[PDB]
């Protein structure tokens, strides 16, 4: 194992997972997919401030939620996800978050073993998440058929509010 | 300012905001705790699981239900459960919007107390209301008159409703439901050679008499083709890869609902207790009570259930009267979908128990108030 | 700081620190007392050899395994192992850094005792943990789920592990292992006209079996191609000089490991017993464990025992289900892997039993704890 | 004009005359292959064994239970079993006597079927019946109101049986039998230095916990006396000519009838299930069969089970309900006693299924007759 989880992942978690009634100008600046990284000393999971997406842009700027998200993973280093999926099924409409595990093969070893060794680290701290999603491959994870078989597999009729 | 409409059920949790068509969240109530050491260490092993992770991880879980007939068994899973689908489940705060519980009626007063203490205390929402999932189920509807036929996974009930104005006294509750069903079907697959003794290959059983459960027009005829012939036989595939062949036992666990004795249970069939509580109503709405039996719940949702219940009710009523049975394609959920259209209504909004109301009142207000 | 996982196997003992892919001490576990009477004098003639000074030394010795199928046989040249592997292999103190002990499930719990009594007695550890091989070779694969076929060279385990928790009640334990091949491989050359009697000789007979023996995709077919022609025979240079050729031997002594009743075992292979453990397991983690079949141990090193191994499940196993075998280029140590892997891990620090513990518990803190 | 019953249980087969008070014919259903080549000639080496002459000879035999749980797994060596106590132990015709088969409830119907087929047309017998162990051994009791818990090798289950109308949906049914008990008493053996793999020894084993095993008042005290002194343990002789030492698992693995979490079942224990099917009895019966708990089948053999079935059940039951267990000296073979005191009533001689009847009926005439 050996790395922990900073008070700023937790903290973004908790605010993410649980929302509450907000004004409508504020509402916009919520956090729709952070991912999480390493610093410079690879001690403790932070968030990056670089790459990110909003829930207020979502449906404006960035037209689809999940294609402008796939080409924001770097294939040349491991990464962690958190994506909130709006998806319909047949039965009904729900509405829950993903864990994403990104770890390409092009990756180096010493940023591989860390994040998979530290994965438990970081998923007994994010309470009430059940959908977990482990990538390797690139063209897995940017299909979107895998994102609806993981989700719900043959139900899921519809995704992120597009059906498939 | 939006309204949480929660079904607590026996079987399914359907838990969504108000307004909306269709609940957001729908998982099976069950906690499920780890049966085994768990020999590697780490990796977030957790006390508890609810809902779709015990479902996933049911193999390894000791899963069980809490809520009994609608009753509710044992209560620090059942606020766990809550927290759940508060939290990691709809990522909302309690303390913002009221909260809309269900229940069905003829139930002990302590449930709905404890209810009420549990959503005051731990949870110190707003305000919140305890309706009735029959009442509710006839909202969805959109018609005001008509007896309903709420049969869930643990209790089934009937209330007579005219226009406006419920019978009390006619109410009847059947505790025969989808959990006896499922308990019957595994108890008559063991005539096959496939034993299903613990709880968590039970949801397999479930899950067969869900899709591949019918109820018969007749029980003789059925059983005389049931007899003759595998053109009734199905197989089904099973997790673990192997196939099964169920024949009778299609349309037999089914029956259960009209013949009790099935299960042991004296109580007269879903299709004589309803002819019963409208011979208990008064004479004059009768007639509209007789067109007018609105079912619900998942149990209401085998092929074929409405034609039976429509025959049987024909058989049972004079000749003169008709009988319609409206089965809708959304039975399922019809509470939840009256509960969501009832939260919208701006005359209700002035009878929901408020925490200030609460605090002098104590845990019951409840009675007087719904 | 860091910590020793010593695997002491039936066969090799791999002893290494912690945090590092690769064991840097690995010698086969046997002492040997010097044979004849020894006319010179002087040169450091000792009473024993332990290792590699033994093999080299194998002709004038009498090599003899203190470890049988698991259980530890004789503990004076146990320890001496232990203290060889601590002091003249490693240089370093037991007293420092603590030692991680590996075994086998249905292990007696004498050995065990005797085990932590060695350890805190004569070298008086900081602390300790005896884990199980099985468990550790599934930590070497980075994976949670599956089901571990742990063959090494005295017994052959399997236990099914779910998502943290395994199942105790399914742990299957198989007598046999690469010691009883060796023996079958003794006893079926002496038809060739090659004598291996002395237990000097027999490491002969075990080298050929580690680099000319294989394990055939069917017995039957291959018979058939071993009896035309010599297309399959192939011959091995042996330290003595002279030249062996060895025909259906080759894959005959393997086949022992799925055939027991060559060595007169009734034990069903090891093809059966894995399947024959998954059936006993629960029917919602077969799915899982189907598709997830870790191998480890030297014996697991034949070329194709892999395929086969797939071959004899899919026809054990229904059709609809997806047989994988997980066969990694690392499994001859893949337990001192996944004890390396372990020994680093924060949350297991914390489990270790110490001297401090252990005074008070006696000997018997071993079971509670671990 | 006498009539024949015939028990054929899971790990011993009764079979006797009607009348009588004990049966005549008794040996364990096992059928041994040769295992080896067997290079003597001659002698009258056969192709099968059964009973004692496969005990006797076990050494050489690879013995097998053609029952598992109360499934009759092959049919071959069932109706050699069948045609072996028919004529090499009775030396009696079939043709002449009416038989008497036993079964186990919530069987599989195709098991009485296949009954009913060879014994119709191997044999050819005049008549017979199926009838349930359990209504039997409460026969023998001589008294009709009371539940019954059968336990014997391969499947343990209770039926409440009122003044002479049975319960048939509170049946219940637990996989845990003397089997289990057997198979866990191996698994916990090895921890003391004696591995038994082989089904021959296995039988070794099953004799060691009939005459050394008992159930403890409670587990936690009988614990603290085992962990404390010897004064627990006793030496047994085993046929080899060496003594084993066995310390707790006296009553440790007898323990697995109250906790089935021992050998991984999920199943409520034998003194669980009993207070579940009462409690899902009518309410005025209850206080009948709160007194009433009859007891029959080897497995409930052992000394202080009724003692701590009483307790468990007084634990369980309200306090001013008084629980009684009857335990007879002779329930190890209460099941055939019942048959045979069934066997010779003047009432129950008109209900034979023919075959006569037989003919136009098929092998279905079971399932509606009995
Ligand atoms: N398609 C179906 N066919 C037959 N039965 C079903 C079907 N879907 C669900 N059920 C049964 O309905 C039950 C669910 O009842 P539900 O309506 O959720 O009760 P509640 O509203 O009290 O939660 C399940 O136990 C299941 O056995
Ligand atoms: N390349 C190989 N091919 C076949 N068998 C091998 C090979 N290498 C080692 N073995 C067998 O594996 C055994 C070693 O088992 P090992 O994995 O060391 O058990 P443990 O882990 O209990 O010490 C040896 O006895 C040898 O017969
Ligand atoms: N004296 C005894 N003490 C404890 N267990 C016994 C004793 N005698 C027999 N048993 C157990 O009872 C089992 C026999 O069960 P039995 O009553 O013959 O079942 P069935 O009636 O179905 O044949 C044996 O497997 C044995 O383990
Ligand atoms: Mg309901
Ligand atoms: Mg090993
Ligand atoms: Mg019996």
């Amino acid at each position: 194992d050996g790395v922990a989880v900073s008070d700023g992942v937790i903290k973004v978690f908790n605010d993410m997972k649980v929302r509450k009634s907000s004004t409508p100008e504020e509402v916009k600046k919520r956090k729709k997919a952070v991912l999480f990284c390493l610093s410079e000393d690879k001690k403790n999971i932070i968030l990056e401030e670089g790459k990110e997406i909003l829930v207020g842009d979502v449906g404006q700027t960035v037209d689809d939620p999940y294609a402008t998200f796939v080409k924001m993973l770097p294939d040349k280093d491991c990464r962690y996800a958190l994506y909130d999926a709006t998806y319909e099924t047949k039965e009904s409409k729900k509405e829950d978050l993903v864990f994403i595990f990104w770890a390409p093969e092009s990756a180096p070893l010493k940023s591989k073993m860390i994040y998979a060794s530290s994965k438990d680290a970081i998923k007994k701290k994010l309470t009430g998440i059940k959908h977990e999603l482990q990538a390797n491959c690139y063209e897995e994870v940017k299909d979107r058929c895998t994102l609806a078989e993981k989700l719900g597999g043959s139900a899921v009729i519809s995704l992120e509010g597009k059906p498939l | 300012t939006t309204a949480l409409v929660c079904d607590n059920g026996s079987g399914l949790v359907k838990a969504g905001f108000a307004g909306d068509d269709a609940p957001r969240a729908v998982f099976p109530s069950i906690v499920g705790r780890p049966r085994h050491q768990g020999v590697m260490v780490g990796m977030g092993q957790k006390d508890s699981y609810v809902g779709d992770e015990a479902q996933s991880k049911r193999g390894i879980l000791t899963l069980k239900y809490p809520i009994e007939h609608g009753i509710i068994t044992n209560w620090d899973d059942m606020e766990k459960i809550w927290h759940h689908t508060f939290y990691n489940e709809l990522r909302v705060a309690p303390e913002e919007h009221p909260t809309l519980l269900t229940e069905a009626p003829l139930n002990p007063k302590a449930n709905r107390e404890k209810m009420t203490q549990i959503m005051f205390e731990t949870f110190n929402v707003p305000a919140m209301y305890v309706a009735i999932q029959a009442v509710l189920s006839l909202y969805a509807s959109g018609r005001t008159t008509g007896i309903v036929l709420d049969s869930g996974d643990g209790v089934t009930h009937n209330v007579p409703i005219y226009e406006g104005y419920a019978l009390p006294h006619a109410i009847m509750r059947l505790d025969l439901a989808g959990r006896d069903l499922t308990d019957y079907l595994m108890k008559i697959l063991t005539e096959r050679g496939y034993s299903f003794v613990t709880t968590a290959e039970r949801e397999i059983v479930r899950d067969i008499k869900e899709k591949l459960c019918y109820v018969a027009l007749d029980f003789e005829n059925e059983m005389a083709t049931a007899a003759s012939s595998s053109s009734l036989e199905k197989s089904y595939e099973l997790p673990d890869g192997q196939v099964i062949t169920i024949g009778n036992e299609r349309f037999r666990c089914p029956e259960t609902l009209f013949q009790p004795s099935f299960i042991g249970m004296e109580s007269a069939g879903i299709h004589e207790t309803t002819y019963n509580s409208i011979m208990k109503c008064d004479i004059d709405i009768r007639k509209d009570l007789y067109a007018n039996n609105v079912m619900s719940g998942g149990t209401t949702m085998y092929p074929g259930i409405a034609d039976r219940m429509q025959k049987e009710i024909t058989a049972l009523a004079p000749s003169t009267m008709k009988i319609k049975i409206i089965a809708p394609p959304e039975r399922k959920y019809s509470v939840w979908i009256g509960g969501s259209i009832l939260a919208s209504l701006s005359t209700f909004q002035q009878m929901w128990i408020t925490k200030q109301e609460y605090d002098e009142a104590g845990p019951s207000i409840v009675h007087r108030k719904c």
